[PDB]
């Protein structure tokens, strides 16, 4: 009825897709073998909902997802793991070799000879649909596949499919932390090619979640499991309106109209405010008046970017659980009363609201708690200009000496592409300054 | 104290491009040049040391062929006679004004004949019995960081393209082992040697156009003047060697847009690597003149390595960049400009 | 899958290999008969990175001996792990070199490198996808410096897009085991910097210091030194064999650790090295390992980075550990010790984490570092080189077998220009 395809691209993509499907299988009742013990006892209903999953005759439900890494090490864990009998083999191990942290291999050399199968499986999964709306692409700036393959794939999809909400759930580089010396070179060149074809690009950062998980969940020694089990909740809060019922169901075509004023500022953020554990699950009411402020309170955002250094061009709050709308209106009013939370003159309304009745589930073997009401705030700020500015500064410090460029020209690249991808980010850093200046009456 | 003096030259519309009513993206004012897209949103500026506005034959400051010669090459002549060395670079995408700018046409030539004929005239004027003059030429190329010579008539085999090698004599510097060095005193010899050479050059057909250069080509001259007459007798102790090096380079070939694998990409990768190393040499050597301690990477490329003694110390380099003002060549054009910009930089 | 060919050149290389295979097997469970008697399945999954499969579930490695004196053959054959190697790969010659580089590059090597490449190609084409190569050889001798460099220069001309490492056991400052080390080493670097992608300088005095101070071994032999070099060789090819939360490979490390094509000489290191009694008084964690991997006394390069500036550093962990600690501790090193790092690369640290640790440890680590300090290794060689070339001490053994002084001055000037390349990124 209302389908959505999920394109996991890279190690981060699969490490998040596993956490997402571990949740989507527990919510609806599906098992790792694609089976359903509960609802069949009754003999009716559509619990294993057809938005993300397909169906067969023997009860097997199959997800609508494509996986690709250009490296076997990750997908073979799925093939040999617990969720091996769920996925159709549309998991693309083409990993005779990896992208070596360079955007040039994922884009031209190692990208070609691999992309056509991805397009073919996307096409085979779209023909099954009856009015799909979406393409959720999971990827990672800084890497090669996530930087390059994402760009090439979006460039092909925007031609072959067109007016479909090509959404992105991306990991932004931490300003201090990183795991690659040539990460900015990849990030800038990813943005330059995706700034046209994408429609909305959500953004996280692994440093912010670390700070959160030590401040709120009280984890001093985490892993990536504890981060992706929290990202899966954001994505479920996004997709709940399609899978489940609810008062104000909010779909994916509504995000890009409310949060994206101009096609070049489609870089919003995310945050999950109730990140408390069972020790702290008690002693707190967890009402909407606390959560809507937590979502705006710094030290709870998922990208280290202080919005007090900027403004708010829009905001979307997607509730889920025993939430009454009047509490949401009171909360939004309280937020509008505060002086620190700055709003542009060209958006007095600001907010979109979404409400669902299904609470978040509790992935066992996890760190979160069972809450009766949870929230996700998407947000577009003028603050993220600081981060693009930082990355451009790094790019300049490195490219002034033409460091690491030989690895890129060695795989089909040209210095003009570097300067071209630079200037189209200066233009964006100037746009963010242009729009944030109030209108001259 | 070295000086570089990069430049640009904008070609006029060819008649074919005229009859299409193709648009004009490149504009000027004073000396600065700018590229205004058909979108007219993003505007750029690329101020240079020298600029040759050849967009028409009406505009003030129309830099004709005589002008381009007399403004760049003639200082190189006056320095080659002073006992210095000189190098010239000819960068330009296909269809930009390169061969017209180096060589020219029979009715309005380029730089090379105006170099060689000024040379021979000043020589036969200065050719006394006391001091003599000896010109020794060579003409070689580069291909996937391999050396090849363009002064041999290959017998038709698979190839006799001897993959020659570069060596480093300590005093005289780098050189090529096994290089033909023909002698010339009348310009019509150089034309015959070059017409036997460029046929042996490397090139192949691809999308944008067929006759696209895919190898750098150096044309070297050695002027030795035997002036030294010692008092006690007919002895000639000191003899001044002057090396001139005019190189026609290739294009960058952004291969993300042009599908190419196998050998063509192996050529484009190497051209791009050499262009980058050349940009690095020039951006370090312009700062050399400003007393800043910087090391020049001559060794990462054969082209910049063999010319360590022709792009350093006591010499006068030069770079001329030919770009089109058409609108179907805006991606290409800008690249060239930015290249030249990173060479001048101050 | 990615695959490796391990060439071994000279006594040092062929004695290191007998230890490297002795360990990789232990990690993969193979016995000296070629047979698998492990317990887990991770051992056999990515075993083709180093091995090939024989008839009856036996496993035969991609080793290529290339020596010219058979004194080292029978030591490997008649050993605890020599009955697995392929005898067609035991290349040997007679009439050895004599610690000469010209009798390994020109005279005797030019007669045998064809026979060697005929085996290298065989062990390549059996790979569904070749990633690169490995060359264990010791500068300072004849066959490891000459024949190895010849094979590098020819393999790269035949297989250029792939990787070609080299675990060069470079000379030592104080007590060298050959008088004409500098000649044989300079003429090797002249052909390694132009035909390599990542090279791993190893020095034996540093391994002595490690074996004496950290491990508290009063009687350290070469089997103990090679036991450390093997560990380092293993660390780079761990995320290629075993899984991880953040994977890596030769080429990722090459992109991150090689800013420019010439500066690919690395000071390695491996942690947790400890004594056999002091293991009761420790805590195997990430910060202690980072303390060791950055300490001057653990690096196998015989050169203090405290004299220079890390241009680019890496780290390849193994074990069930956190990524947050991995990020925070390395950032703490970037900040606390910022004088020993470069400012035109803000993140000078790469990371790589596997999940399947070594045979008997809950957590291990590995370290690679590109520092300006290693100029001291080469400058020193130059100060030896021109001390002898200026008077032509041992030259007639190099010219008589085919050479010229030009080939010596070329290498001298190249080495010195590389000393100068690392020097500009040290003071300003
Ligand atoms: C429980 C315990 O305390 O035994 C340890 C041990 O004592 C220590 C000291 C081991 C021991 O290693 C040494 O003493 C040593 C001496 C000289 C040179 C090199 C090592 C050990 O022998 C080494 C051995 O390390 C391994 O298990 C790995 O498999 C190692 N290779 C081999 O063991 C091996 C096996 C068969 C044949 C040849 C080698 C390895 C290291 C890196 C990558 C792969 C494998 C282990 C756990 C220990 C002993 C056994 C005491 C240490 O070794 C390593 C490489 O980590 C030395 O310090 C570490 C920390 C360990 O605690
Ligand atoms: N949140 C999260 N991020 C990850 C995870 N794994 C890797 N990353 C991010 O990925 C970046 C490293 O590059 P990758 O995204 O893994 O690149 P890749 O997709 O593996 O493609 P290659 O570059 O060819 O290896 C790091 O900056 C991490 O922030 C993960 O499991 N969870
Ligand atoms: N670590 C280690 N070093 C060695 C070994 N054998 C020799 N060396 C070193 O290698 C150098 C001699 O090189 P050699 O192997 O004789 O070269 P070849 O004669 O050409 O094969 C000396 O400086 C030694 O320190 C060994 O088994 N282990
Ligand atoms: N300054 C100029 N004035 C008039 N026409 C020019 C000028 N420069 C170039 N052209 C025209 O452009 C064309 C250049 O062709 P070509 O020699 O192939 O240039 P390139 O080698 O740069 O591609 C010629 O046909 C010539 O008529
Ligand atoms: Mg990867």
């Amino acid at each position: 009825m209302r389908e959505c395809i999920s394109i996991h691209v890279g190690q981060a993509g699969v490490q998040i897709g596993n956490a997402c499907w571990e949740l989507y299988c527990l919510e609806h009742g599906i098992q790792p073998d694609g089976q359903m013990p509960s609802d069949k006892t009754i003999g009716g209903g559509d619990d294993s909902f057809n938005t993300f999953f397909s169906e067969t005759g023997a009860g097997k439900h199959v997800p609508r997802a494509v996986f690709v890494d250009l490296e076997p090490t990750v997908i073979d864990e799925v093939r040999t793991g617990t969720y091996r009998q769920l996925f159709h083999p549309e998991q693309l191990i083409t990993g005779k070799e990896d992208a070596a942290n360079n955007y040039a291999r994922g884009h031209y050399t190692i990208g070609k000879e691999i992309i056509d199968l991805v397009l073919d499986r996307i096409r085979k999964l779209a023909d099954q649909c009856t009015g799909l709306q979406g393409f959720l692409v999971f990827h990672s700036f800084g890497g090669g596949t996530g930087s390059g393959f994402t760009s090439l794939l979006m460039e092909r999809l925007s031609v072959d499919y067109g007016k479909k909400s090509k959404l992105e759930f991306s990991i932004y580089p931490a300003p201090q932390v990183s795991t690659a010396v040539v990460e900015p070179y990849n990030s800038i060149l990813t943005t330059h090619t995706t700034l046209e074809h994408s429609d909305c690009a959500f953004m996280v950062d692994n440093e912010a979640i670390y700070d959160i998980c030590r401040r709120n969940l009280d984890i001093e020694r985490p892993t990536y499991t504890n981060l992706n089990r929290l990202i899966s909740q954001i994505v479920s809060s996004i997709t709940a309106s399609l899978r489940f019922d609810g008062a104000l169901n909010v779909d994916l075509t509504e995000f890009q109209t409310n949060l994206v004023p101009y096609p070049r500022i489609h870089f919003p953020l995310a945050t999950y405010a109730p990140v408390i554990s069972a020790e702290k699950a008690y002693h707190e009411q967890l009402s909407v008046a606390e959560i809507t402020n937590a979502c705006f309170e710094p030290a709870n955002q998922m990208v280290k970017c202080d919005p007090r250094h900027g403004k708010y061009m829009a905001c979307c709050l997607l509730y889920r659980g025993d939430v009454v709308p009047k509490d949401v209106n009171a909360a939004i009013a309280t937020i509008k009363t505060k002086r620190s939370i700055q709003f542009v003159d060209w958006c007095p309304t600001g907010f979109k609201v979404g409400i669902n009745y299904q609470p978040p589930t509790v992935v066992p073997g996890g760190d979160l708690a069972k809450v009766q009401r949870a929230v996700c705030m998407l947000s577009n700020t003028t603050a993220i200009a600081e981060a693009w500015a930082r990355l451009d500064h790094k790019f300049d410090l490195m490219y002034a000496k033409r460091a690491f460029v030989h690895w890129y020209v060695g795989e089909g690249m040209e210095e003009g592409e570097f300067s071209e991808a630079r200037e189209d980010m200066a233009a964006l850093e100037k746009d963010y300054e242009e729009v944030g200046v109030d209108s001259v009456e | 104290n070295s000086q570089v003096t990069v430049a640009v030259r904008v070609r006029p519309f060819s008649k074919r491009e005229k009859t299409e009513k193709a648009s004009q993206v490149v504009f000027t004012n004073g000396e600065e040049i700018t590229v205004e897209h058909p979108d007219m949103k993003q505007v750029y500026s690329f101020i240079y040391d020298v600029s040759f506005w050849s967009f028409d034959e009406c505009h003030p400051g129309y830099a004709s062929q005589t002008t381009v010669y007399e403004t760049l090459a003639a200082p190189l002549l006056d320095r080659a006679f002073e006992g210095y060395n000189t190098c010239l670079f000819a960068y330009g995408q296909t269809g930009s004004g390169k061969s017209y700018t180096m060589m020219g046409l029979n009715e309005e030539p380029g730089i090379i004949p105006r170099f060689c004929e000024d040379l021979f005239a000043q020589i036969a004027k200065k050719q006394t019995s006391e001091v003599s003059y000896h010109l020794e030429m060579s003409f070689f190329e580069v291909y996937n960081e391999k050396i090849h010579d363009l002064l041999v008539c290959k017998g038709e085999n698979g190839q006799r393209k001897q993959p020659l090698r570069a060596r480093e004599h300590p005093v005289s510097g780098p050189y090529v082992e096994g290089l033909s060095m023909n002698v010339v005193s009348s310009y019509s010899d150089i034309q015959s040697w070059l017409e036997l050479g460029n046929k042996q050059r490397a090139t192949a057909a691809t999308g944008m156009n067929d006759k696209s250069s895919r190898s750098h080509s150096v044309f070297t001259l050695v002027m030795t003047q035997t002036k030294t007459e010692v008092v006690e007798g007919e002895e000639h102790d000191h003899r001044i060697t002057s090396r001139i090096n005019l190189v026609d380079l290739a294009g960058s070939e952004r291969c993300s847009t042009a599908h190419s694998s196998g050998q063509r990409l192996k050529e484009g990768v190497s051209i791009n690597k050499s262009l980058l190393t050349l940009g690095k040499v020039i951006s370090a050597l312009s700062e050399q003149a400003n007393g800043k301690r910087v090391f020049i990477p001559y060794r990462e490329s054969t082209l910049t390595w063999l010319l360590k003694e022709s792009l350093g110390g006591n010499s006068k380099t030069a770079m001329i960049a030919t770009v089109s003002p058409a609108a179907s060549n805006i991606e290409e054009t800008l690249s060239t400009l930015r290249y030249a910009t990173q060479a001048r930089l101050i | 899958m990615r695959e490796i060919v391990h060439i071994q050149a000279g006594q040092c290389g062929n004695q290191i290999g007998a230890k490297f295979w002795e360990v990789i097997s232990d990690e993969h469970g193979i016995d000296p008969t070629g047979s698998y008697h492990g317990d887990s399945d991770l051992q056999l999954e990515r075993i083709n990175v180093y091995y090939n499969e024989a008839t009856g579930n036996k496993y035969v490695p991609r080793a290529i001996l290339v020596d010219l004196e058979p004194g080292t053959m029978d030591s490997v054959r008649s050993g605890p792990f020599g009955q697995i190697f392929r005898p067609d790969n035991f290349v040997f010659g007679q009439s050895g070199a004599g610690n000469n580089w010209a009798k390994g590059h020109y005279t005797e090597g030019a007669e045998l490198v064809d026979s060697v490449l005929d085996v290298v190609r065989k062990e390549s084409e059996s790979c569904d996808c070749l990633q690169g190569f490995q060359l264990t050889h010791s500068l300072g001798g004849g066959t490891g410096s000459g024949m190895g460099t010849l094979l590098i220069s020819k393999i790269r001309e035949e297989y250029p897009d792939r990787i070609m490492n080299t675990f060069s056991v470079m000379p030592s400052p104080k007590v060298s085991d050959t008088v004409v080390e500098p000649y044989n080493a300079t003429l090797s670097v002249h052909q390694l910097v132009e035909n390599t992608d990542e090279t791993y300088c190893i020095d034996n005095e540093a391994l002595y210091d490690i074996c004496f101070r950290t491990l508290k071994l009063t009687t350290p032999t070469y089997g103990d030194l090679n036991h450390l070099v093997s560990a380092t060789m293993s660390g780079v090819t761990t995320c290629l064999r075993f899984p991880g939360q953040l994977n890596a490979d030769l080429r990722k490390l090459a992109v991150n650790m090689v800013p420019f094509p010439r500066l690919h000489f690395f000071m390695p290191g491996f942690a947790p090295l400890t004594s056999r009694g002091s293991q009761q008084y420790r805590a195997l964690t990430v910060p202690e390992l980072t303390q060791q991997m950055f300490d001057s006394k653990n690096m196998m390069a015989a050169c203090d980075p405290r004299h220079g500036r890390y241009l680019t550093v890496a780290a390849i962990f193994r074990g069930r550990m956190s990524m947050k600690e991995v990020d925070e501790q390395m950032l703490n090193v970037q900040n606390k010790n910022s004088s020993y790092f470069v400012e035109w690369i803000p993140n000078n640290v790469k990371t790589a984490v596997c999940d399947i640790p070594p045979r008997g440890l809950k957590m291990s680590a590995t370290f690679i570092g590109n520092s300006t300090a290693i100029q001291e290794l080469f400058k020193r060689i130059s100060e030896q080189f021109t001390a002898m070339f200026r008077r032509k001490a041992f030259l007639h053994w190099y010219t008589g077998e085919g050479m010229d002084e030009m080939e010596f001055t070329e290498a001298e000037s190249n080495m010195n220009d590389l000393v100068s390349e690392y020097q500009q990124y040290q003071d300003a």
